[PDB]
RNA sequence: GAUGUUAGGAGGGCAAAUCCGCCGAAUUUAAGCAUAUAAUUAAGCGGAAGAAAAGAAAAUAACUAUGAUUCCUUUAGUAACGGCGAGUGAACAAGGACCAGCUCAAACGGUUAAUCCUUCGUUUGGUGCAAACCUUUCGACGGAAUUGUCGUU
RNA sequence: UUUUAAUUUAUUCAUUGGAAUUUUUCAUGUCGAGUCGUGUUCUUUGAGAUUGGAGCACUAAUACGUGUGAUACAUUUCACA
RNA sequence: GAAAAGUGUUUAAAGGGGUCCCCGUCUCAAAAGGGAAACAGGUUGAUAUUCCUGUGCCAAUAGUAUUAUGAGUU
RNA sequence: UUGAAAAAAGGAGGGAACGGCUUUGUGCUUUGCUACUCUUAAUACUUGUAUG
RNA sequence: UUAUCCAUUUAUAGGGAUGAAUU
C-alpha cells in the first residue's frame, strides 16, 4: 500500500519503465506489456 | 630401537602397565572436546609408521566417535517398505568408525588440511578415540619436500571423504587383493557399471 | 575530442584538471537537455567518451606508479599480484613439481633414458 | 662440562676443517650396544610410553640409569628446548672417578 | 592492532564514489518547479538515488553560488532523487536560475 | 592450553556428463506374495579431476608355469546363487591396447642434524617495448627439529 | 607462430662428490596390532558350514613367522605371496 | 549426525560498567504493545501535521579561552 | 481466570573524591598567596567540514 | 572412592558449641 520498502518501490518503478511502448523512431530502422489491472507483478 | 620397544609395549595393551595408561588416557579424552588438536602424537612410533613426520605443516587431531550401530534414519521407528528392508537397529554402516573419525575432522573443522592417516589411541564402550594425522599443503616446508609433496596436489582434497585414506581403502575392500576381492577394484560401483555395460559394435 | 596519445605525456595534475573541465561541460550539456533543448544534445556522447579516455589514461598511469613502488619485495598487494585462476595459483610451481628426492635424482643422472637405434 | 657444541661452534669447526649424546632413539641403540656408561632420564614425558621401557632395558644391559626431575633442564643441558634422556658413554680421565 | 607488511588491496584508480558532477544531475523544469523558483526561491534538482541531504547541499555549494537553508528530498518512481532546495534569504533563486540557464 | 582485526596463508559457494564416497527406496518381475527381483539402481548427502578411480602382489596357477593397475576381445550366460521358482551371475587362463616404476616406516650413519622452513637480503644471468617472468649461490637474523630432519637400502 | 626430432663443434684445464657391476671379508638384520583373526550380529556378494564390508566381544604370531590355494574340521606336507 | 540437518548452557577460557574489581549469550520478531518532540492557517492540475507564513517543541551541542547569567563558599 | 516484558527515565540509600595559582624534591610531599567550585546562554579559536 | 551418573549455584566461609547492615 502507501508504505513500501525502498527496494519494492524501486522494483515498481522498474516495472513502470518497462511498461512503456516501443519508441516509434526505432520502428524505422511490444509483447511484454502488462496492464496493472489484468496481470499482477506478483511481488 | 626405541620405537621397536614402544611397538612391543603397545602390542600388549591388556597388560597391567599398558592397561593403566589406556585407562588414564581414555578418561582424559572423554573430557576434551570431540575433535581437538594435540601438540605431539600420543603414539609417536605409530604416527611415524603411518605418514607422520616432524615437518612444520604436519598436525595431529584427536577425534572421538560414538561406538555402535546407527539406527536407520526414519521418522519414528517405522519403515514403509517390504519386510526385507524393514528392520532398523541392527544396521551396520559400510564405513569404519576410524573412517568416520577422520571424516569429521577433515571435512568442516580442517577443510584447509589434507587427511593423511589415522591410528587408534584408545577406547571406552561409548567412544573410540583416534588420532588423525593431517598436513597443511600450503606450508612451504611441505610444498618443497619431494617425498610428501604429493599431498599438496589438488587430487587429494578430502581424501577422507572419498574413502582414499587407509580406512577408506579397507571398507572399499581394496585391502584384500585377489579372488576374494575381484568384484571391487577400479571401484565397486565402477566394476558394476562395467559388468552391466552392453557393448554393441557399429558393424555387429 | 582528445585521443590518448596526446594525454600519455601530460602530468597527473593536468589530467585531473582536464577531467574536471570535461565533467563540467558534461553537466552543462545535461542541464541543457533537461531544459527544453535539442541543439547540442548529441554533443554529450563525445564528451562522455573523452572523459572515459582521460580516466583510462590516468588510471593506467596510477597503476604504473603503483607497480614501480611495489617492485619485487616478496609480497605485494593482491591487485598487483598475478591475477590468475585460483587453482593455478594454488598449484605447485613446475620447479617444485620437478624437485626430486636425492637418490632418485642420482639414479636419473646415472641411468638416463638412452637413445639406442636398433639394427 | 660435557655439553655438545652449539651451532656457532660447529660452524667454526667446519670453517677450520667427548660429549653428551641425546635423543631416545640414539640412546637406546647405544645401550643395546653396551656403549653407554650413564643415562639420565627425564621425570615426565607426555607419552610416558616413549621412555617407560628404558630403565628396564638399562637394568638388563647392566648400564647405570637415573631419573632426573626436569625435561626442560635436560634440554638446557644440551642446546634444545626440552630433551627426554641424555647419555655419557665416555669421559675425560681427569673426571672418570667422579 | 594491525601492522600489515603491505596492504591487501590498493585501488590506485580515481575514486568511483560520486562527485558533485554525478551526484547532482540536472535542474527540473516542469510547471511545478518553475512555480517554486518564482514564488518561494526553491530550486528543484534531480539527483542520484544515493545522494544524502548533506551531500546534496555540498554539491549545490560547489556547483553554484548557492547557499541552501533547507533541503527536502524524495525518491521518484523513475529511480531518481528529486531535491527541493530552499535558498537562504540573501539569494534570489530566479537570478541563480538565470545564471545556471 | 587459551588469547590476538598480531605477520603470512588456507577452507567455505557455483558447476557435474564422465568420476569417488556414503545413504538408500519403491513401483516393477515372480501371472497372487512374503525371500528373491527391481538394485548394491532413482532420489538424498558429501568430494575430486581433465579425466577420476585402480595400481607395483599377504596375486594367479598346479603349468614346460605366469607376474602392478586399467580397458577392449573372450572366458560365459559358464562355475555358482535362487520360495534351485522368477531370475541373478563372476574369476583365472588366452588374444590385444598400454606398458613404469617407486618411498616412507623399520635396519645402518653421533669425531656432533648433515636437515627443514619465515623474514631481511646480496649479484651473475636469460627473454620482453614495457608489465612480469626466468633461473643463479650466497650469507645473515630468527625459529622448527633428539617425542627424530636428512643421507644410506 | 607453437615444439621436437635429426643434423653442426667442441677443445683444453680443476676437484670435490656420487654411481653401477666386480673381487674379498662379516651381517643374518628388518619387514606396518585393538591390527589380522575367530565368534556373533547385520549387510553385500555368484561365494555355496558366509565373498567383501561393518558393529560388538575376544584378541594373535614374528619370517622355521601369517596369509591365500572357493566345503566345516583336525594332523602334516607342498606351492604362491 | 556419513553429512544434510536436529537441539540452544547440557562439562565455554562467550561483550559492557567503574578505578584490577563488578556485571554479562548474540541477533531478529510489533508501521495496532512500549516510545524524545507540532500545532494552526494558507497553498497545488496532482503533495501536505511533509511545502508557505506564523507560532512552538525535542534531542544533541568536543576541548581550551574569554564573556556575561545567577547560586554557593571567605 | 488475579489480567506481559524490556529499552528508557527517575527517585532514594550510601558517603568515594575534593578549592586555584606560584616555588622546591622524588602522579606524591613540603612551603607562600586569595578570587574560587558550579551553572545555563553567547562568543572565539585549533581539532576531518561540530544541527537534525 | 577415582570411572560413570544426577543435582545445585555467582560453582562463594574445611569440621563442632514489614529499619539498617557495603568502600
Ligand atoms: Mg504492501
Ligand atoms: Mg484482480
Ligand atoms: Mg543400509
Ligand atoms: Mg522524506
Ligand atoms: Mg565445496
Ligand atoms: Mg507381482
Ligand atoms: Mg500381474
Ligand atoms: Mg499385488
Ligand atoms: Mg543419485
Ligand atoms: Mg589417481
Ligand atoms: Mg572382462
Ligand atoms: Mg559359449
Ligand atoms: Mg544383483
Ligand atoms: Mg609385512
Ligand atoms: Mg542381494
Ligand atoms: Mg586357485
Ligand atoms: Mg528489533
Ligand atoms: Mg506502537
Ligand atoms: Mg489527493
Amino acid at each position: 500500500g502507501s508504505i513500501k520498502r525502498f527496494r519494492l518501490k524501486q522494483r515498481l518503478g522498474k516495472c513502470r519503465r518497462q511498461n512503456r511502448p516501443v519508441p516509434h523512431w526505432y520502428r524505422l530502422k511490444n509483447t511484454k506489456r502488462r496492464h496493472w489491472r489484468r496481470t499482477k507483478l506478483g511481488l | 630401537g626405541a620405537y621397536k620397544y614402544i611397538q612391543e609395549i603397545w602390542k600388549k595393551k591388556q597388560s597391567d602397565a599398558m592397561h593403566f595408561l589406556l585407562r588414564v588416557r581414555t578418561w582424559e579424552y572423554r573430557q576434551l572436546p570431540v575433535v581437538h588438536r594435540v601438540s605431539k602424537p600420543s603414539r609417536p612410533d605409530k604416527a611415524r609408521r603411518l605418514g607422520y613426520k616432524a615437518i612444520q605443516g604436519f598436525v595431529i587431531y584427536r577425534v572421538r566417535v560414538r561406538r555402535g550401530d546407527r539406527k536407520k534414519r526414519v521418522k519414528k521407528g517405522i519403515v514403509h517398505g517390504k519386510p526385507k528392508h524393514q528392520g532398523v537397529h541392527k544396521q551396520k554402516s559400510t564405513r569404519n568408525l576410524k573412517s568416520v573419525a577422520e571424516g569429521k575432522v577433515g571435512k568442516s573443522i580442517c577443510g584447509n588440511l589434507r587427511v593423511l592417516n589415522s591410528y587408534w589411541v584408545g577406547q571406552d564402550a561409548v567412544y573410540k578415540y583416534y588420532e588423525v594425522i593431517l598436513v597443511d599443503p600450503n606450508h612451504n616446508a611441505v610444498r618443497n619436500n619431494p617425498k610428501i609433496n604429493w599431498i599438496c596436489n589438488p587430487v587429494h582434497k578430502h581424501r577422507e571423504l572419498r574413502g582414499l585414506t587407509s580406512a577408506g581403502k579397507k571398507y572399499r575392500g581394496l585391502r584384500v587383493k585377489g579372488h576374494l576381492s575381484a568384484k571391487s577394484r577400479p571401484s565397486i560401483r565402477a566394476n558394476w557399471k562395467r559388468r552391466q555395460l552392453i557393448k554393441l559394435r557399429k558393424c555387429r | 575530442n582528445v585521443k590518448a596519445y596526446e594525454l600519455r605525456t601530460l602530468k597527473k595534475k593536468e589530467l585531473l584538471d582536464k577531467l574536471d573541465e570535461l565533467k563540467k561541460e558534461l553537466s552543462g550539456l545535461r542541464i541543457s537537455k533537461a531544459l527544453g533543448n535539442s541543439a547540442k544534445n548529441s554533443k554529450i556522447h563525445g564528451v562522455r567518451k573523452n572523459v572515459a579516455r582521460v580516466l583510462t589514461v590516468y588510471n593506467q598511469k596510477r597503476k604504473m606508479e603503483l607497480r614501480q613502488l611495489y617492485k619485487n619485495k616478496k609480497f605485494k598487494p593482491y591487485n598487483l599480484r598475478k591475477k590468475l585462476t585460483k587453482n593455478k595459483r594454488l598449484q605447485l610451481s613446475p620447479k617444485q613439481k620437478a624437485a626430486m628426492t636425492l637418490r632418485q635424482k642420482k639414479k636419473v643422472q646415472n641411468f638416463p633414458q638412452r637413445k639406442y637405434l636398433v639394427v | 662440562a660435557y655439553k655438545p657444541e652449539s651451532k656457532t661452534d660447529k660452524k667454526q669447526r667446519l670453517l677450520n676443517k667427548l660429549f653428551l649424546k641425546y635423543g631416545i632413539n640414539h640412546i637406546t641403540k647405544l645401550v643395546e650396544n653396551k656403549k653407554a656408561n650413564l643415562v639420565v632420564i627425564a621425570n615426565d614425558v607426555s607419552p610416558i610410553e616413549l621412555v617407560l621401557f628404558l630403565p628396564a632395558l638399562c637394568r638388563l644391559k647392566e648400564v647405570p640409569y637415573c631419573i632426573v626431575k626436569d625435561k626442560a633442564t635436560l634440554g638446557k643441558l644440551v642446546h634444545k628446548k626440552t630433551a627426554t634422556a641424555v647419555c655419557l658413554e665416555s669421559v675425560k680421565k681427569e673426571d672418570q672417578e667422579k | 592492532a594491525r601492522n600489515p607488511k603491505c596492504p591487501r588491496i590498493v585501488k590506485s584508480c580515481h575514486s568511483k564514489t560520486l562527485d558533485k558532477y554525478g551526484l547532482i544531475k540536472y535542474p527540473l523544469t516542469s510547471e511545478k518547479a518553475m512555480k517554486k523558483i518564482e514564488e518561494i526561491n526553491t530550486l528543484v534538482f534531480m539527483c542520484d538515488k544515493r545522494a544524502n541531504k548533506k551531500n546534496i547541499k555540498k554539491s549545490v555549494k560547489n556547483l553554484f553560488g548557492i547557499e541552501c537553508d533547507k533541503v527536502n528530498v524524495l525518491n521518484t518512481l523513475n529511480g531518481d532523487k528529486k531535491a527541493y532546495v530552499r535558498l537562504s534569504g540573501e539569494h534570489d533563486a530566479l537570478e541563480v536560475a538565470n545564471k545556471i540557464g
